[PDB]
């Protein structure tokens, strides 16, 4: 649903064809196109803002779609599967291209550098990985297995130490620098991680 | 996706055996619902049940396309690839573009060294209503399948009498507009099939005045395909040709795409039968 | 002897003429197979049973959907009117003494 | 007690301490044996709601057959329940008083599914799993046995990532690799 | 199958034609064999033997 | 016992199975050493993995690699496949978490295809 907030409203309610769960979202920053992502589907649903029909159903993943997030320099958008698979659209004016680029597991939780240029991804092995857009590499990655701490429950019956819950990051924000990362996820622990010296600066419980 | 694409067939046959088992009730409670409306006398297996007689009580509230296209039918548009066999003759490569062309939302890719498997399973993924290939003998172009893709089926045809369009003049570019189109002589129950396996190749919605028309035409168990443009005089309507002659025959309709080569089959040409002249549609 | 299988016919310009006045008989008369497009109180008693039948099946949709965890498949269809109220558009927040917006709820184009 | 005699059988014609029409020929002890559940009132957890869907099925057979409310609101609602796949087929409506069994509800529990998915042998050996930790859905792995699963959540139920329990399942095809840490 | 028409042109005047074997498999004869003069290919129903002797009926 | 790794490399239908024991630096390829590879120009190719990250971290460690599968180019990069994620998982079990890192970083600069395989899978436009 849009919203506004100088007159608190629904602009349109932009649904799907078979009526899919939408878990995330990604607004182009000219704000004509919205893209939501699923569960259900994995086909990246793209709807205009003026007219409230689906402009397009974005596909070519395997599993679900877990983010979505866009450029704010060139609007290019940029997906994030379960098939560890980071996946660049590029859909504005006649070009329609696809790059994928294969991490090693289960991504979630994108966020893209106010640069434009890179794109920063939470694996499920923990580590975050910084890649570069306009080419397919990465610039370097960052481990986060070791420096989360991780609860054990009061029904578990394993060690806290090798419970495999909480030890990824269902989130990532750049800071708008473009020189830090905050990660977040399942676990008790928040980090900042630096960008260029790849080593986090302080965690918080 | 591979995990869940799977699944999906195995649940969707679940669902088809139950209704065969179920056609039975199907069948009785038609009997039920016209007694209670017109006519006393009831039969004696349906007398004797309570079981059915307590589960009419819920069934009174229930009421064509087909069952694989039923999902999509009017709603999605399709979206077709046409390919090749395997390193083309200039002539198919050529007549492939036809077909490119004789539908709407197709695009030719041509193949060398894919497998069946990796172009239907990079196709399942980037998501494409069915497959069209081809193939050829010296040139003359022989056969073609189409099979949809998500668990849906295949149909094997050969066509025999074929006139390519770059052989006749430089008469120009085809319309490219969504057509009409005309299906005669489709009485069997398999006949319906091949109708509703092909009239899903084309865009929904034709336009009440667009103005070319594909006919698929069926005198003598050989499908027979036209393409045809035309224009409305004051008295009658005068039409032309253009694009491709086809004769065409299917032989063999799987149900599983043109990957799976062990799914279940549902029609099967036979040739080497004491009556496999004789009927029509067999 | 015997043969097997009705051969290829072959297009003579008979087979045609029988063709192409089909085509003509179709057209003209425009009954032509197309793929067309999916489109898309009564009594004092019985709404008494409607409203008691919804209250209840809203009560077992919230338990089925906390059993399902909560990943909940939407419903296919929904259409409704509502009539929306202008008021100064610090009247429709909660009660905090600030505010973000000030003017009218309902658009200068809407009235 | 004392497989009393023939004499004292008569005037005990009714007594039995094991059985009572109460006690409904332990239908609910019957079914935790067949799926192996944990906590014993989880039985008429599900068996609560299991009776509400018949409850809604009978009022919803009491309005008339013609109305579009009713037409719509059942197929409405084994929509979801088929879904959630406690009910094997769509077509049939009075498969909702018929087919809705807590047996039924009781076998998308998790373990009856890595059962059905053939993870683990047996179904308590499944349970066995849970509570050790090796299983997951998606991101987060699952810690309590009695997690139902949407049948469209049934696809993604996988061993949890450098298990102990998914590094051997590896050794038998003689694939495991390492830079997964598997 | 070979020794059975002489000529190529022999086999086409033939063809289509139903024949059928010892063992009481079916088939149909369907093109003339180019590089030696007499064969042609023929297709059964089922795999035909070496030890097999087609035969066609014919008045 | 003793410390092994084994991780696979891949392409076009080549695999190349590389199990890494703790030892005394010697490096086979199908029961014979890494310098007698057949392309002979591309036996540079797979020298990258033990060249990029330096010849020392070799010195305690075994890379027994066999392949089967795929031509004379499509082998050699399986080999070179192999003997990076070989090395670079040995660090993360059974030497320092510090080093894999090193590593990790060393191989993704000079070139990502000897980590992670690099499929071709097919696009249709």
């Amino acid at each position: 649903r849009a919203w506004d907030l100088i007159r608190y409203r629904n602009f349109r309610t932009f649904t799907g064809t078979e009526r899919i769960q939408f878990n995330c979202l990604a607004v182009d920053p000219s704000g004509e196109v919205v893209c939501a992502g699923s569960l259900d589907n994995f086909d990246i649903h793209v709807w205009s803002v003026q007219t409230g029909q689906l402009l397009d159903a974005l596909s070519g993943h395997e599993g679900p779609v877990s983010c979505l997030s866009f450029s704010q320099e060139n609007s290019v958008l940029a997906s994030a599967s379960w098939d560890k698979t980071i996946r660049i659209w590029s859909i504005f004016g006649r070009s329609q291209q696809v790059e994928p680029i294969e991490v090693y597991s289960d991504v979630l939780a994108l966020s893209m550098r106010p640069d434009g240029k890179e794109v920063a991804v939470s694996t499920l092995k923990g580590q975050i990985s910084i890649f570069n857009i306009e080419d397919a590499k990465q610039v370097g990655n960052i481990d986060c297995r070791k420096d989360i701490i991780s609860g054990r429950f009061n029904q578990d019956r394993f060690t806290a130490k090798n419970s495999e819950r909480s030890k990824f990051f269902t989130t990532i924000h750049y800071s708008f620098d473009g020189m830090a990362i905050v990660a977040g996820g399942n676990n008790n622990s928040i980090c900042l991680y630096d960008v260029p010296n790849e080593v986090l600066l302080k965690r918080f419980i | 996706m591979l995990r869940r694409q799977a699944r999906e067939r195995r649940e969707y046959l679940y669902r088809k055996a139950q209704e065969l088992q179920d056609s039975q009730l199907q069948q009785k409670r038609q009997i039920i619902k016209q007694a209670l409306a017109q006519g006393k006398p009831l039969p004696k297996e349906l007398a004797e049940d309570e079981s059915l007689q307590k589960d009419f009580r819920y069934d009174q509230s229930l009421k064509q396309v087909d069952d694989e296209y039923a999902a999509t039918s009017g709603i999605m548009d399709p979206r077709i690839i046409v390919t090749t066999s395997r390193d083309p003759s200039t002539r198919l490569s050529q007549f492939a573009k036809e077909i490119k062309l004789l539908f709407p939302n197709a695009v030719r890719l041509n193949r060398g060294n894919y497998v069946m498997p990796n172009l239907v399973d990079a196709c399942k993924k980037s998501g494409t209503t069915d497959l069209v290939v081809l193939h050829e003998h010296r040139g003359v172009p022989t056969s073609l399948t189409i099979s949809h893709f998500p668990h849906g089926p295949t149909a094997q045809f050969s066509l025999h009498n074929v006139v390519m369009r770059h052989d006749i003049i430089n008469a120009g570019n085809q319309s490219e507009v969504n057509p009409h189109l005309i299906f005669d002589n489709f009485t069997t129950a398999l006949g319906k099939r091949v109708v509703c396996i092909l009239k899903h190749l084309f865009n929904a919605g034709p336009k009440k005045d667009s103005e070319r028309v594909i006919t698929f035409a069926n005198r003598g168990d050989f499908i027979s395909v036209r393409q045809h443009v035309y224009v409305r005089t004051r008295e009658g309507v005068e039409i032309a040709e253009v694009g491709p002659r086809f004769e065409m025959r299917l032989f063999e309709l799987r149900l599983g795409t043109l990957e799976n080569k062990d799914a279940d089959v549902e029609w099967q040409l036979r040739r080497f039968i004491r009556t496999a002249n004789k009927k029509d549609y067999l | 002897f015997d043969r097997t299988a009705k051969p290829v016919p072959v297009i003579t310009s008979e087979v045609t003429e029988s063709l192409e006045d089909m085509i003509r008989r179709r057209i003209q008369d425009s009954n032509f197979d197309d793929l067309q497009r999916r489109t898309l109180a009564l009594s004092e008693e019985l709404q008494k049973a409607h409203s008691e039948i919804s209250e209840l099946y809203a009560n077992l949709v919230y338990k089925l959907d906390v059993l399902s965890s909560v990943h909940f498949v939407p419903k296919p269809a929904s259409t409704s009117l509502e009539i929306r109220v202008e008021t100064p558009t610090i009247s429709m927040e909660d009660a905090q003494p600030l505010y973000m917006s000030n003017a009218s709820s309902l658009a200068p184009q809407e009235i | 007690v004392r497989k009393l005699k023939h004499h004292e059988q008569k005037l005990l014609k009714k007594v039995d301490f094991l059985e009572w029409k109460q006690d409904q020929g332990h239908r609910d002890t019957q079914v935790m044996r067949t799926y192996h559940i944990q906590n014993r009132e989880d039985y008429h957890k599900y068996n609560r709601i299991c009776g509400d869907i018949r409850r809604l099925a009978n009022k919803l057979s009491l309005l008339p057959p013609t109305d579009p409310f009713r037409r719509k609101h059942e197929q409405l609602l084994l929509d979801k329940l088929y879904a959630m796949g406690v009910l094997t087929t769509k077509s049939k409506i009075s498969d909702l008083e018929n087919k809705v069994t807590v047996s039924a509800i009781c076998r998308r529990r998790l373990p009856v599914i890595m059962h059905r998915l053939k993870m683990a042998e047996t179904i308590q050996d499944a349970v066995k799993f849970i509570e050790q930790g090796h299983v997951r859905v998606g991101p987060n792995l699952i810690n309590d046995p009695a997690y139902l699963v949407t049948r469209n959540m049934e696809d993604y139920v996988t061993w949890v990532d450098n298990s102990k329990i998914k590094k051997t399942l590896l050794r038998y095809r003689n694939q495991i690799d390492d830079f997964d840490f598997s | 199958i070979k020794d059975m028409f002489s000529s190529a042109m022999e086999v086409a005047r033939f063809e289509g034609a139903q024949i059928k074997t010892v063992s009481g498999i079916r088939g149909e004869i369907k093109r003339a064999l180019s590089k030696p003069e007499g064969h042609y290919r023929a297709a059964f129903e089922d795999k035909i033997l070496m030890s097999d002797i087609v035969i066609l009926r014919s008045w | 016992a003793v410390p092994s790794v084994q991780t696979f490399g891949k392409k076009k239908s080549a695999t190349a199975v590389a199990h890494v024991k703790a030892g005394k630096g010697l490096i086979k390829v199908n029961g014979s050493p890494i310098t007698l590879v057949e392309p002979e120009i591309l036996r540079f190719k797979v020298y990258e993995p033990l060249l990029l990250v330096g010849l020392d971290k070799f010195s305690n460690i075994d890379i027994r690699v066999r392949v089967t599968g795929g031509g004379h180019v499509s082998q050699v990069y399986a080999i070179r496949q192999a003997i990076a994620k070989g090395l670079v998982a040995y660090h993360q079990k059974y030497v320092d978490e510090q080093s894999k890192n090193e590593l990790k970083k060393a191989f993704t600069s000079y070139d990502r295809t000897l980590l992670i395989a690099d499929s071709r899978r097919p696009e249709p436009k």
